[PDB]
């Protein structure tokens, strides 16, 4: 409730008839003061604080407050002088020294005074952006020896702070003002600025001053010439990305058709023949241009200009051709790996961006590519996608979409083992972006498949240990892979089931996920916080003194990725980890791995059973108030599931201990679960079991244990059939096709002869005793090395 | 399998008393144990490695108090080793002074949010 | 103001500095390096190269 005017006026009124002095009125008079400044009264606040002032002239906080009063006036110099007088009084106030540096250079930059108050301001902040600013600002009315000054103060910032695009703009500006444009050309070519390829102004900047180069240089053929016209290209296809992301439609439309036009330009310098890097740079950008187009026009659709049907043909194509444009040729030549690499990872970031999306416009049509051939691919389709893209403003013959040939596309629809080799290169440019990695876990998950997390982190994070002995710590250098592998197996399930929600009311022409600059930010400003935070410690990229900072955000939030106390996940999220982990340790051929993977998918199930007997009570989960992962109530466990789920936890540690070489207790557990799952692993493990026993010279008793285990495998693979049989629908639960449980119960039946067939011994009646104890799955707390040899472990992975 | 605290103590001692300057030698033994912290230590846990640092220099600081403790006073050969023994422990003092800034000195940056 | 009496220290006779003194600078060199603190690099190279030329005697 804001005070009235009448109530603050009343209450100074009863304070000021209850003082016994003059003197104590006026002791008052700061807080009075404070009182009007909230209701904006800032006159009767001046008053206030002026009395104050007049018995407590040494009060620093009532000198900052009557400068602030008149900063608020816009009575600069009475400011700068209360803001002085409170310096004085408490020369501890760095920030005033700051502030009456900005008010003095607002006021008047040839103030003698400012050059003094910037210059102390900057022994107190050695490299404030703001303090850059007002040394520019001073510098910039001094002509000539200013330009001296200026130069070197950029100079300085710039080994401060080399990824800083206001002051390397700055720099280019000054190269251009005085006529130096080789040097504004040879600061745009320095590899240090590929990080400010992200960045809308510098790229216009780039694209400017090369342009402006190559003009005035008109008729010599210079080498130079041919890698800045490589260069351009590079930097037009960025500032074509970055508006397809940063800016409306009609700007992307103006950013394609600058393209367009610098593309034509280059094709006539470009013979065929030339496997020169300039002609390589022309195809790769070719293929840009074209998923670059593809974009604009779900772009277009998006934004309701043009209905999705329309567009998603034309766009299809578009990707289709950007698909199709071959990699780069790699001569690797010993010695600059730093310029050819570079357009090898954008072939790479193409052909994975523009393969996932041709899969995603397909809706899993087998002939959709063909039909756009057919359709778009020639000079009417040609004609039709220029229309769509520049309307009127662009002839056939004007264009480089108009004279570019599309006629040779072949029908190749992208293959999943090709785009999983071209993810992985995808990468290398994108750094560990959330984004795109989000972006190409959510593709995947589309297509039903689990995402190669694994080697995107491998990747990703060379240096960070698979697994940590340690789960229960959360000290930030002990994060593992598997900690930033379910991180983002729920980061792409929240988005999936976020992208679903709001799908619910969209066009079914709409494509499931979105090419990646016009697609909404796929994860929360938190799980950015903290994976732009792990990324940062890891890398040792983070800024020096915030590495601190950095530790609490990991710190935090690595108690809830490790399932601690009260670490308020929902159990969907514990059950898509569990289940993620599962099928990646069961498709490894390494031991160590596999152990690894069963051990961390075993500790997320023993996390949540015990919120699986929450449900079963029907109570509710506790949510906190800012989840690192949104809780969403139509993936809410439901009572008829816990069972399964409770069935599929035991599943997940009897495989943990076959894992340890625990074949017996693994067997007892399987036994007790009595699901097709659960045969299957028995009928693995027995049909192990008799592989073992086969060498080709057995004993009498070694021969009988091979026909038990035999007997034992058929005997499980026969009721998985006879399930089967029952419910077909069980073969959605099988983790192997079907046709492989037939060929494995038909080798069988070969290996056991046909004179076996009619002698079926009982096979569940004489296993009736042993009570109820509670098997306790210890994991062994670490007690100290005693090395006993004697157990050669009896697994090898054959 | 089980029990190191009092025999290996001694034949390091001893062995160091054979050496003709056990503090050079003291200084000398810590270079690999120095090294080894720094490329056990990611760059992320560099308050850890300096407390192994500290524990590195405390060791050879306490076999080197132990040699001083057993020698009676009056032989020049252990002014020297004095003297070492005494820049050792300003050196453990100087690590645990500038774990103990640094680190305030980081987290004070992260927080200013 | 510490690199300054590093470089002096080194400018008075290199063979005066202790084996001690010059792997705690080096290491000291080391620690402010990988918290980005910015070191004058001169007096770090003679500091690592005094260093190095102790290692090899």
């Amino acid at each position: 409730m804001r005070r009235s005017k009448a109530e603050i006026q009343r209450y100074v009124e009863n304070a000021q008839n209850s003082a016994s002095s003059p003197r104590e009125k006026s002791m008052k008079g700061f807080l009075f003061a404070r009182l009007y400044y909230e209701a904006k009264e800032y006159e009767l606040a001046k008053r206030s604080v002026s009395s104050y002032i007049s018995v407590q002239e040494r009060d620093p906080k009532a000198h900052r407050f009557l400068g602030q009063l008149f900063e608020i006036e816009g009575n600069v110099e009475k400011a700068v002088g209360c803001y002085k007088r409170s310096l004085e009084l408490n020369p501890t106030q760095k920030d005033l020294t700051l502030r009456i540096a900005e008010l003095i250079c607002t006021l008047n930059i040839k103030d003698g005074r400012a050059e003094y108050w910037v210059e102390r301001a900057s022994k107190l902040f050695p490299g404030s952006p703001e303090i850059y600013r007002l040394k520019e600002q001073l510098l910039s009315s001094q002509g000539e020896a200013g330009w001296n000054q200026l130069f070197d103060l950029i100079q300085a910032e710039l080994f401060a702070r080399p990824n800083d695009v206001y002051v390397n703009l700055k720099l280019v500006d000054l190269f251009l003002s005085n006529q130096r444009l080789e040097e504004a050309v040879l600061h745009c070519l320095k590899p240090e600025r590929r990080a400010l390829r992200t960045d809308i102004e510098w790229c216009s900047c780039v694209v400017r001053v090369f342009k402006e180069y190559l003009a005035s240089k008109q008729g010599q053929k210079n080498t130079n010439m041919r890698m800045i016209t490589k260069e351009l290209l590079l930097a037009q296809c960025d500032v074509v990305f970055l508006t397809l992301s940063k800016k409306d439609v009609q700007k992307s439309k103006e950013a394609l058709e600058r393209f367009d036009q610098a593309l034509l330009s280059v094709k006539q310098s470009v013979s065929g023949t030339d496997a020169s890097d300039l002609s390589v740079t022309f195809y790769e950008m070719r293929g840009h241009y074209y998923m670059h187009a593809g974009t604009l026009l779900l772009k277009m659709a998006q934004s309701c200009e043009v209905q999705w049907k329309a567009l998603i043909e034309p766009a299809a194509l578009c990707y289709l051709l950007a698909y199709q444009v071959p990699k780069p040729k790699s001569k690797p030549v010993k010695g600059d790996d730093n310029g050819q690499g570079f357009l090898e990872e954008l072939a790479f970031d193409r052909q994975s961006k523009s393969g996932h999306l041709l899969l995603t416009l397909s809706h899993g049509k087998q002939n959709f590519i063909s039909e756009i051939i057919e359709t778009f691919a020639n000079q009417c389709g040609q004609s039709i996608l220029l229309k769509f893209l520049f309307e009127d403003n662009l002839s056939m013959q004007d264009s480089f979409m108009g004279s570019d040939d599309i006629s040779y596309v072949e029908n190749r629809v992208p293959d999943l083992s090709e785009l999983s080799q071209h993810d992985n290169g995808s990468l290398r440019i994108h750094n560990g972006d959330l984004q795109h990695l989000t972006w190409l876990g959510l593709q995947w998950h589309f297509l039903s498949t689990l995402p190669p997390l694994r080697k995107w982190l491998k990747q990703i994070f060379p240096r960070v240990p698979q697994e940590t002995s340690r789960l229960e710590s959360n000290i930030p250098e002990s994060i593992c892979l598997l900690d930033l592998e379910v991180f983002l197996l729920a980061v792409v399930q929240t988005s999936y089931l976020q992208l679903q929600d709001n799908n619910t009311t969209a066009d079914p022409n709409r494509p499931r996920c979105l090419p990646l600059p016009i697609c909404k930010q796929l994860f929360t400003d938190r799980q950015r916080s903290w994976w732009d935070a792990v990324y940062s410690l890891i890398t040792k990229k983070a800024l020096p003194g915030t590495s601190a900072k950095l530790r609490s955000v990991i710190q935090h939030d690595l108690t809830t990725l490790r399932a601690q106390e009260k670490h308020g996940l929902q159990p969907a999220v514990l059950v898509n980890w569990a289940r993620g982990l599962h099928k990646t340790g069961y498709s490894l051929n390494s031991f160590y791995d596999q152990k690894e993977y069963m051990g961390r998918c075993v500790h997320y199930w023993k996390k949540l059973l015990p919120l699986l007997d929450l449900v079963k009570q029907k109570k509710s989960i506790p949510e906190p108030v800012d989840p690192l992962f949104k809780h969403f109530h139509n993936k809410d466990i439901k009572v008829s599931e816990v069972k399964d789920l409770e069935d599929e936890a035991c599943i997940a540690f009897a495989t943990l201990d076959l894992v340890d070489g625990k074949t017996e207790d693994a067997i007892i557990a399987f036994e007790s679960v009595k699901n097709v799952v659960a045969y299957w692993n028995l009928a693995l493990i027995y049909q192990r079991k008799a592989e073992e026993i086969e060498n080709d010279c057995l004993p009498a008793e070694e021969q009988e244990e091979f026909q038990e285990c035999l007997l034992k495998c058929k005997g499980f693979l026969k009721m998985i059939c006879d399930e089967y049989s029952a419910y077909p629908s069980i073969a959605t639960s099988l983790p192997v096709p079907v046709e492989t449980v037939f060929e494995m119960l038909d080798s069988v039946k070969q290996s056991l002869g046909e004179a076996m067939d009619d002698h079926s011994p009982a096979f569940m009646e004489n296993h009736s005793v042993l009570t109820t104890s509670a098997i306790k799955h210890s994991t062994p707390s670490p007690t100290k090395l005693t090395i006993s040899p004697s157990k050669s472990a009896r697994f090898s992975p054959k | 399998l089980d029990s190191p605290s009092f025999t290996e103590d001694i034949t390091l001692s001893a062995v160091m008393l054979q050496e003709e300057d056990p503090g050079e030698a003291a200084t000398m033994s810590m270079y690999p144990d120095f090294l080894k912290s720094f490329l056990e230590h990611p760059s992320s846990a560099v308050f850890e490695l300096i407390e192994q640092y500290e524990a590195t220099c405390n060791t050879q600081i306490t076999l080197l108090k132990k040699i001083v403790k057993r020698v009676t006073p009056g032989q020049q050969k252990f002014s020297k080793t004095a003297s070492i023994l005494w820049l050792l422990q300003q050196e453990m003092v100087t690590w645990r002074l500038i774990a103990a800034l640094y680190r305030d000195r980081i987290q004070s940056a992260l927080e200013e949010e | 103001g510490l690199m300054d009496e590093f470089s002096e220290w080194l400018s008075n006779g290199k063979n005066l500095l202790l084996g001690h003194l010059l792997r705690f600078m080096t290491h000291l060199l080391l620690f402010f390096r990988t918290l980005g603190l910015q070191a004058k690099e001169e007096v770090s190279v003679e500091v690592l190269k005094t260093y190095i030329q102790r290692l090899i005697n």
